[PDB]
């Protein structure tokens, strides 16, 4: 069955599925958990950095695309670089040409259309990475969830990666609480660290292991690592 | 238009098309090269599946890329032409832009590159050829001998052989060549080569061609007689015991 | 058949994975970083006594402050090395400064996934991934001495010490214990020379093993045999010492 | 999109055969018979108009076509393939000859041209060979009259007479018996009609038969007067009425 | 033999294109969406499943506008849906630029039709995983259209696609019968909200969010617009009431 | 080896299955149609079947106006039917522009046929599952009927039928002509030729029709037009007051 | 222009070429060798535009040597010149044409006869007993037209040149700093290093 | 995609062989035999016409012996159509060499170019090789009379006597059995026909099934000459050599 | 014929102190004998403590600043927010300008 319909993305299975795309989606689950949540004044990203040996570094999970936009990745690092880099250009182009900050909602529409192109043309492959984009624009704070399928969705919060379901339930529960954490970044962040520890198991988030990012009203998207996150562990 | 990836990785991490390319080399006639203290010699066997050829015209096994450098090979002939051409053209280009002939090492590194490229470019199969490149760097007297293969890898040897039964002759050489004291003579150097070929040629006076290269573009290919003589003096070495 | 850029149901790229295999078969290569410099060591592995062991180049210079060691299909490394050298030199031409060791690495890594038979994202012309991994070592004024591991996957990590090649898994295990934040350059040299001796089928000597390093003062240098030999002799004595 | 078929669709089998070309020939075998006869003062080519429905008007379709005013062609195999081959052959005659020498190409060369076209459909990326065989007949000042047969392989050869398609073996045998190097055109025309009758099941008349000739110059078919050196086309398709008249002397 | 369903442009022995047929599967599996052609415009509505309380309400908009007078809604693979609308937009823009007049609904239909049909011609492409209900007002009235992955499309009085496609088609047909003289834009908005609420039973598991948009000559001046606020709640109510 | 049935390459029998399967798709609509030649007009009748009540009957049709003089009725799925129509329309406009006169029905057919032939020989182009019947009153040829198929074949007819019960309609017509001895309906007005067409369409299919079960197209000197539900109704009433 | 002379005597071809390199107001060099050896028995002298001059000569050289290696044979002078003419003839109708004029002198080892070819940037080729490019022609053709004999020895040829060079120094505006003379014959190409007073 | 129908005509076999080249050769083994013999004063080309008939117009025919230059000609074995495509490019190459150097193209040089073209279809392109093998017979002033052979692989070699097509092994043995370095054209002419005569798959070796050609230097001139015997010329020489 | 260039006047001045530096410019933009504006800033802060001004033809001047600034933005992305040394900016700008060496930015710039 499945073996005859997953040799490329230009093939539908008798049931209407695109396996190659699904296999890509898998790479995400195999990825280190990362959480995103927002209030009305700020948006936050918390991600678990995974390392190879104990002699190696922990790989970056958060990328800045502009002063008002950024994202966290789970899955194929290279593809995140490609996609984030492309999202940087779009923000850039929006400025240079219209002297206008690229609205988060639009950045999403752009990502979706970019992804979609690699799922209907021979020779191309889907992107094996999931993204959580946060950003503050003319309509406030925003959180987006990007799936290689092309499906981009705006949420109050969410998570992706191995054991992500843990944090997601936790947020789904804490909802009415963190959404009102306005005028206080540290609070929105702690709620973010909690949601993520909900997907721990192996170990516990340490200083050179935890990664946090925040954007907001008067806050330019800024990433925190090591000693910087110490005050949250 | 055609760009099918023909050289790809397999589960065990191999690139069969490149590997099979080598098999094409193993089936090719044997070629050997030994460097003396003031020269390099290249020997090649002549197949015998059909004999009634016109040796005058029939393309020989050792080619001149430039006046101070030669290249012999084992594998598919049609393929060797393409490589020999590119090498020769690069030889001139290097003189033209660097105002100095190519070093044996360089010309080698170039050829190796061409081959490597053909192992990771769409729509093309690797070269079923392995080469022996020898000569003397410009205004230098230390002999050079390198070898390349389909994979695109290369390196220098004090002596080496490629082709069918190269396994045998390599052994011969591994236990008949001393780096301490390399064939200090053009003669004793060509002898060692003829000796090494005989191990596999099975009496072929007309089946073994030798080419001697000396410093300052002094390249020459011996005739059947000069060679026949070497074979002669050698066969006695055995009987006189 | 099946696309060269196809996904496995487990979410991996076949070609990339298989690529990693060919590398496990490659010659051993080890790198250890110290606050005094980074040391790069490799296994020559001559397939015959007639092969002039020094014509074996598996440790090359990218710039005066950046060098690297390779493992796997080494012919694949040429185009990468060229790219790396060009990028480092160009950055110097455009910014009047040395290129950061990380960026250099990041630059190389970008070629990695540039392959396929018609991948919709640009013009990725290269039929297959690279069959070689790289240990990029160097120094800059922003992050001092650095050691990087770049795989055909397109990703790269930074290790205090890392060993790739046939003897890796074991050697890496060794390094896990041996390495510590206060190693000296001299110490790292013997340590590399030691772990090489362990995983090498051959009896390690200054002719089938090669050491080199990168120091802020003298930059990337490759230890000439004589220098390596003595270090080997030194290693033996301290080993037989207990 | 983009024809990603940049590879040959006709390749060598371990036996050394070229499948598609073989199959193409099979396709020719299945096709209606058609023949050609070379007389000492002309050539004749004919086939059967196998009306594929009584409602269809066989006139609105010609199996016999004029390539140049002195060269005609007829086939056996896949009608549509022939059709485009004709147009191509008519153009190639201009583009690669009349536009360069100001004169129509001689039979052998035009044939040589068509052959090349087919030859290419046998090696080019993403295509199949042509499922037809052609019988081209013409005349030129320095070669006189000639008859050629072109195969899907891209091969062609000259004939004194020959037939292809369905009952080719039968007809070929009947021609070897009636041909001689002294036939006048009217003779060949007769022999043609006889050779044809054998392969014909039902009706056999000027409306079911299609035959043309390459004989003398028809100035009456030129369309204009005033130029001595322009004498008219040697090619001429016979009319239904012209055919029946001859059928009575059958 | 078999395998006539592994490549996109292949004809099965019975004359079908399984790949296209498999696409339809991806569609039927999607959310439900409809279109109601009133007497001077068209109304569009869609089912928006609430996968979780995390989805910011009213945010992930589905219905899309092409130019200023055309509306598009589709069921199936959303990304494919957007892809199609992008093309429609370029298509409409190209048209206006040369003929000045904003593209006629019919012409636009065939514009999307030929594009989609184009993806059933080569094995190097995949057919569209969406059915699209679209339309608007032009020089001669309103027009409602539905386009299938096969590239097929026709003008409808009412149209539905997706999971609850049958419940809908059932209800739409009822309307057509009980309104020979026509439905008003205002009324079609209500009726649509109801028809979406009913069709939601074949998915009564997850909670949803309604989304209506219309293009009425008298209500929106021939411009496509989203039904919001009061008129929206009013319809949500008219539906919630008749669902009990 | 067994892919000689997936793309347009030869089978050992020397056949092109994909072309055959294409033909198979032409009946996918289960609609029959026929064309007859009047004294100086040409009519094409086609069945119209709109089952769904939600469909706007007026937008459904397999009859197309390629140009002021050429009309085309397609037997086959509609998306392929429209791809074909559009192309023919373009081919018609371009011809006029380049040669300074209206493309003749037969030439348009030949061009479309040659176009089909290509999908027959080139691997990446699939054939179109449709049979195209072109009709007009050519300024040089008189009333004309030219039909093309997925094989890249075409020819002119005295009359013709297409669809599932093609054979019944054909033999019906064949008989009428064997009888009349002429290759056309000896009628001056097209309304009578339209009635004739509809009549035999009934006799051959053994079915009665309502104004909404048909689709009619007429081609007269310098114009081809399709009838309306009413134009047809009035025509149906006519055949009725004769039976 | 610069001085490019060529004279074919009995068994060799002699080429003389001015050693001066002047850029505007200053004479930058007085030892310039405006010649390139295409093969052991074929020499080509050149003069023309600043860059085009060498660029073209070296290019021609590269191609001739490549043919030598590929065929392990030396193309006849006649052939070599035909190659050169073709190249210039192409160049003339290109985007930016080579503005170079050349004299080709070689010894045909097969025919066993020396040859002199004159070719201008337009691809005009002519074979002559003696020839020159630029103005030199105006003062030397009459000299040679007068004192020239087909059976002249190489030495007679040199003297004849000596005669031409003197006239050129006497009546010419420019100081071409003397000429470099080279002889092509059965034994190859050699340079008469003593002509600054022969 | 399309990869599904790609024969990959240019890959290696696990044994390091080139499938298509091999198969191509297999094809050539069934082609009329062509023999080339080189004597001290000239060369001979003899080939057997595959498939003939009473009706075949033999005077106007040529399927094996082609004139390339004035001093070069070839004998073919394999797909005639393929051969021509290569022959024409050969004829052109000769002319270009002439136009560039004003000298007649050296035999080996033309042969190397043709072989290189073949070799190409062997390493890239995804197309099938040419089903042809050539016996080149030519003369130039550098190597005098020469005899070469090339095949689908792209390799070429020189010979004193050689054959291609069917029953080559049989013919090679017979030639290798009676060839002598001091042969004379006439001698070679006979040896050629005798060989064919003994290898022919047919009843008798008649003129109507042959094509003959000789490259001799007619003493009473000093220039070399190409003679491609006409039907009658073959019929004669056939009676003379004692095969009547 | 169409002249792609223009002159907006203006004048700038840069002076380097031992632990500081200054870049000044008039704020008048003109065209011929008319004044387009009495206040149209011409010296900009491009970040990383670098002030730049491209004087001459306004269009070309703004294009350059925009470009250089944008070049700085990416420098940060590419090299981990590392500050761009003045000397590096100089080299970079040279490339910005010499890139259009055959259809120049009609501006004389100072940073």
């Amino acid at each position: 069955f499945r073996n005859n319909y997953d040799g490329d993305t230009v093939t539908f299975s008798p049931t209407g599925r695109l396996f190659q795309v699904e296999y890509a989606l898998e790479a995400i689950k195999q990825g280190s958990v990362t959480v995103g949540l927002r209030s009305n004044t700020h948006a936050v990203l918390v991600a678990l950095k995974r390392n190879a040996d104990e002699l190696s570094s922990y790989q970056k999970k958060i990328i800045k695309c502009d002063e008002h936009m950024g994202l966290s990745l789970a899955g194929l690092a290279p593809d995140a670089r490609v996609l984030s880099n492309y999202l940087r250009q779009q923000c850039n182009y929006s400025s240079l040409v219209f002297n206008r900050k690229l609205a988060v909602e639009r950045a999403g529409h752009l990502l979706c259309d970019k992804a979609q192109k690699n799922t209907q043309s021979y020779g191309g492959r889907p992107y094996g990475v999931g993204l959580l984009i946060i950003g503050y624009d003319k309509s406030g704070a925003h959180l987006l969830e990007f799936q290689p399928s092309g499906n981009v969705t705006e949420l109050y919060g969410t998570a992706i990666g191995a054991r992500s379901q843990g944090a997601k339930t936790y947020l789904e529960r804490t909802l009415d609480t963190f959404i009102k954490i306005d005028g206080n970044p540290d609070e929105l962040i702690k709620a973010g660290v909690e949601a993520i520890s909900q997907s721990l198991r192996d170990e516990s988030l340490t200083v050179d292991n935890l990664s946090i990012a925040i954007v907001g009203k008067d806050t330019p998207f800024t990433i925190y690592d090591g000693e910087a996150v110490a005050k949250y562990i | 238009g055609y760009d099918r990836a023909l050289s790809i990785f397999s589960p065990d991490g191999h690139i069969f098309q490149v590997e099979y390319a080598l098999e094409a080399v193993k089936r090719g006639t044997c070629a050997v090269g030994v460097k003396g203290k003031n020269c390099v010699v290249l020997g090649c066997e002549r197949r015998s599946t059909l004999k009634l050829q016109d040796t005058r015209i029939t393309p020989s096994k050792v080619s001149k890329i430039d006046s101070h450098v030669v290249l012999s090979f084992s594998g598919l002939n049609a393929d060797s032409r393409i490589l020999i051409e590119k090498a020769r053209v690069e030889a001139q280009s290097h003189r033209l832009t660097l105002e100095d002939p190519v070093t044996v090492e360089y010309l080698t590194r170039y050829v190796a590159g061409v081959q490597q490229r053909y192992t990771q470019s769409g729509g093309v199969r690797p070269f079923g050829v392995s080469t022996l490149i020898a000569g003397f760097d410009p205004r230098d007297d230390e002999p050079k001998l390198y070898q390349t293969e389909p994979s695109g890898i290369y390196s220098s040897w004090s002596a080496q052989t490629i082709g069918r039964n190269s396994k045998t002759v390599r052994e011969f050489l591994e236990k008949n060549y001393d780096r301490k004291e390399p064939p200090a003579t053009v003669e004793e150097c060509v002898k060692l080569t003829v000796r090494s070929l005989l191990e596999v040629v099975q009496t072929g006076a007309k089946n073994i061609e030798i080419t001697v290269v000396k410093p300052d573009s002094d390249i020459v290919a011996l005739s059947s007689e000069e060679i026949n003589q070497y074979v002669t003096q050698i066969e006695q070495e055995k009987q006189e015991q | 058949d099946r696309g060269v850029s196809t996904f496995s149901p487990e979410g991996r790229l076949f070609q990339v994975e298989y690529s990693l295999e060919a590398i496990k078969l490659g010659s051993t290569a080890i790198g250890i970083a110290t606050k005094e410099g980074v040391v790069l060591g490799v296994e020559k592995r001559a397939t015959s006594p007639l092969l002039e062991s020094d014509s074996i180049e598996k440790i090359v210079e990218i710039d005066r402050h950046i060098g690297c060691a390779m493992s796997g299909l080494t012919a694949d490394a040429r185009s990468m090395i060229e790219h790396a050298r060009t990028a480092a030199v160009t950055h110097n031409l455009y910014y009047d400064e040395d290129i950061n060791v990380e960026s250099l690495t990041q630059s190389v890594c970008d070629l990695a996934l540039r392959f396929g038979e018609g991948a919709s994202g640009e013009e990725r012309l290269m039929s297959r991934p690279f069959g070689v991994a790289l240990l990029i070592a160097g120094h800059d004024a922003d992050d001092g001495y650095q050691l990087f591991h770049a795989e055909p996957s397109g990703t790269f990590y930074r290790y205090n010490a890392k060993a790739i090649g046939s003897g890796s898994e074991g050697a890496q295990a060794e390094l896990l214990n041996e390495w510590h934040s206060s190693l000296t350059l001299k110490e790292a040299e013997l340590l590399v020379l030691k772990i090489l001796k362990q995983v090498m089928e051959e009896k390690l000597d200054e002719n089938n093993a090669q050491l080199s390093c990168i120091t802020k003062q003298d930059g990337f240098k490759i230890y000439d045999n004589e220098k390596t030999a003595e270090l080997i002799k030194e290693l033996k004595e301290k080993e037989a010492a207990e | 999109m983009t024809d990603r078929y940049s590879f040959s669709l006709t390749t060598f089998s371990p036996s050394g055969k070229l499948g598609q070309i073989d199959y193409a020939l099979t396709a020719v075998k299945q096709g209606v018979t058609s023949l050609g006869i070379k007389a000492t003062n002309g050539v004749v080519i004919a086939t059967e108009k196998k009306s594929s429905s009584p409602l269809a008007m066989s006139e609105t379709l010609s199996k016999v076509s004029l390539l140049t005013p002195d060269i005609g062609a007829v086939y056996s195999g896949m009608g549509p393939d022939y059709r485009v081959l004709v147009d191509k052959s008519r153009k190639v005659a201009h583009t690669s000859y009349k536009r360069i020498y100001g004169e129509y190409p001689p039979t052998k060369l035009l044939v040589s041209e068509v052959a090349k076209i087919m030859q290419e459909a046998t090696q080019s990326g993403g295509v199949r060979p042509f499922g037809v065989s052609l019988l081209i007949a013409g005349h030129d000042e320095f070669n006189g009259f000639s008859l050629y047969q072109v195969d899907p392989s891209g091969s062609y050869f000259p004939w004194k007479a020959t037939a292809i398609g369905k009952g080719s073996v039968a007809a070929k045998t009947f021609l070897e018996k009636r041909w001689n190097d002294e036939l006048e055109l009217e003779d060949a025309i007769h022999i043609a009609l006889l050779t044809l009758k054998e392969s014909v099941e039902g009706e056999f008349n000027g409306d079911t038969i299609e035959l043309a000739i390459i004989g003398d110059e028809n100035p009456d078919l030129l369309g204009y007067t005033g130029i001595p050196t322009d004498k008219g086309p040697r090619f001429r398709k016979l009319t239904s009425q012209e055919i029946n008249d001859r059928l009575e002397a059958l | 033999g078999t395998g006539y369903d592994l490549s996109n442009s292949v004809f099965s022995p019975d004359g079908r294109n399984f790949q296209v047929e498999y696409a339809v599967k991806a569609v039927e599996n999607g959310t439900t969406s409809i279109g109601i052609k009133c007497n001077d415009g068209v109304v569009f509505a869609v089912e928006k499943l609430i996968t979780s309380k995390l989805l910011v309400p009213q945010k992930n908009v589905k219905i899309q506008v092409v130019d200023r007078h055309i509306g598009c809604v589709y069921s199936g693979l959303i990304p494919d849906g957007r892809h199609l609308v992008n093309r429609g937009r370029e298509e409409a823009a190209s048209f206006k630029k040369l003929y000045k007049t904003p593209i006629p609904i019919p012409a636009f239909a065939d514009r999307l039709g030929q594009y989609v049909q184009a993806h059933t011609l080569y094995n190097s492409v995949r057919p569209f995983g969406v059915s699209t209900i679209f339309g608007g007002v032009d020089k001669n009235g309103a027009h409602l259209y539905m386009l299938e992955p096969s590239g097929s499309y026709w003008g409808y009085k009412g149209a539905a696609t997706g999971k609850g496609r049958q419940s809908a088609k059932a209800e739409l047909e009822k309307l057509v019968d009980h309104h020979p003289e026509g439905l008003s834009a205002r009324e079609a908005v209500k009726q649509a909200a109801k028809i979406i609420y009913l069709a939601h039973e074949d998915n009564k598991e997850k909670d949803f969010e309604l989304e209506i948009s219309w293009c009425s000559l008298s209500e929106t001046n021939g411009l496509h617009k989203f039904v919001k606020g009061d008129l929206l709640q009013e319809a949500i109510d008219f539906a919630q009431k008749e669902i009990n | 080896a067994g892919y000689d049935r997936h793309i347009t390459i030869f089978s050992p029998e020397g056949r092109l299955y994909q072309v055959e399967y294409a033909f198979k798709a032409t009946n996918q609509t289960n609609i029959n149609s026929l064309a007859v030649r009047g004294k100086d007009c040409t009519v094409v009748i086609s069945q119209k079947k709109v089952p769904d009540k939600l469909l706007d009957p007026t937008t459904v049709s397999y009859i197309f106006c390629i140009s002021r003089t050429i009309g085309m009725v397609v037997n086959g799925p509609i998306p392929d039917a429209r791809n074909a129509a559009l192309r023919a329309k373009a081919e018609a406009a371009e011809f006029r522009y380049k040669y300074g006169y209206d493309m003749p029905c037969d030439v348009l057919a030949k061009r479309m046929a040659n176009l089909s032939q290509i999908y027959t020989q080139r691997a990446y182009m699939r054939p179109l599952g449709v049979i195209l019947t072109f009709v007009s009153v050519d300024e040089e040829l008189g009333p004309s009927i030219y039909k093309t198929d997925p094989a890249g074949y075409y020819v002119g007819y005295k009359a013709t039928a297409t669809g599932p019960k093609q054979q019944e309609i054909t033999t019906n017509l064949e008989n009428h002509f064997k009888k009349s001895k002429i290759d056309h309906i000896n009628e001056e007005s097209w309304e009578k030729v339209v009635e004739f067409a509809i009549t035999h369409m009934i006799d051959a299919l053994g079915t009665e029709f309502s104004k909404n079960d048909l689709e009619v197209g007429v081609a007269t000197k310098d114009k081809f037009f399709t009838l309306s539900a009413e134009n047809i109704e009035e025509r149906l009433v006519a055949i009725a007051e004769q039976d | 222009m610069d001085i490019i002379l060529g004279i074919r005597v009995q068994d060799s071809v002699i080429l003389a070429s001015s050693k001066a390199v002047t850029r505007g107001i200053s004479v930058l060099k007085d030892s310039d060798d405006k010649t390139r050896q295409l093969s052991p028995h074929t020499l080509m002298s050149f003069a023309g535009e600043a860059g085009d001059t060498v660029q073209f000569a070296e290019y021609i050289q590269a191609n001739i040597q490549l043919y030598s290696i590929r065929e392990d044979y030396e193309l006849s002078p006649q052939a070599v010149s035909s190659f050169v003419r073709q190249e210039l003839a192409k160049s003339i109708r290109s985007r930016r044409p080579y503005q170079v004029n050349v004299l080709i002198g070689g010894y045909d080892k097969k025919k066993n006869k020396p040859e002199l070819y004159q070719i201008d940037y337009l691809g005009t080729k002519v074979e002559l007993p003696y020839g020159a490019h630029g103005y030199s022609g105006f003062y030397t053709f009459s000299l040679l037209d007068h004192h020239y004999r087909p059976d002249m020895t190489t030495e007679e040829g040199l003297d004849l040149l000596k005669l031409c060079v003197q006239e050129l120094e006497k009546r010419m505006p420019m100081d071409f700093k003397g000429v470099i003379v080279k002889i092509v014959d059965k034994d190859g190409i050699r340079q008469v290093d003593d002509f600054q007073a022969q | 995609g399309s990869r599904r129908y790609d024969s990959r005509t240019t890959i290696f076999s696990p044994e390091g062989r080139l499938y298509q080249v091999e198969y191509a050769l297999e094809s050539i083994s069934h082609a009329g035999t062509a023999i080339g013999i080189m004597a001290s004063d000239g060369i001979v080309l003899a080939a057997e016409r595959k498939v003939t008939s009473t009706l075949l117009e033999q005077d106007t025919s040529t399927e094996k012996l082609y004139k390339l230059n004035d001093k070069i000609a070839v004998a073919v074995a394999g797909l005639t159509a393929d051969a021509e495509i290569l022959i024409n490019t050969a004829r052109i190459h000769a002319q270009n060499y002439l136009k560039t150097y004003n000298e007649d193209i050296p035999v080996e040089i033309l042969v190397r170019r043709l072989s290189d073209i073949k070799q190409g279809y062997t390493q890239h392109g995804g197309l099938r090789p040419f089903g042809v093998s050539f016996i080149y017979a030519g003369y130039d002033d550098r190597y005098g009379y020469q005899l070469y052979t090339s095949n689908p692989s792209g390799n070429y070699t020189g010979w004193k006597a050689i054959s291609v097509g069917a029953n080559t092994s049989a013919a090679q043995t017979l030639l290798q059995m009676d060839y002598k370095d001091d042969m004379k054209v006439d001698d070679a002419i006979e040896l050629a026909l005798k060989t064919l005569s003994k290898t022919t798959d047919s009843s008798a070796l008649t003129y109507d099934r042959l094509e003959f050609a000789t490259i001799r230097k007619g003493a009473n001139d000093g220039e070399v000459y190409q003679k491609i015997f006409k039907p009658q010329e073959i019929k004669d020489i056939l009676v003379k050599t004692g095969i009547t | 014929q169409f002249n792609p260039y223009g002159d907006n006047g203006g004048t700038i001045l840069g002076i380097a102190g031992e632990d500081f530096a200054v870049l000044a410019g008039d704020t008048r933009n003109i065209t011929d004998y008319s004044i387009n504006s009495r206040y149209e800033p011409k010296v900009f802060d491009c970040g990383d403590n670098i002030v730049m001004s491209a004087n001459g033809f306004a269009a070309d001047g703004d294009a350059l600043v925009k470009r250089f600034k944008n070049s700085v933005k990416w420098y940060h992305f590419d090299h981990n927010d590392k500050k761009l040394s003045i000397n590096s900016a100089a080299r970079n700008i040279q490339h910005l300008l010499y890139g259009k060496r055959f259809f120049p930015y009609y501006v004389h710039t100072i940073i």
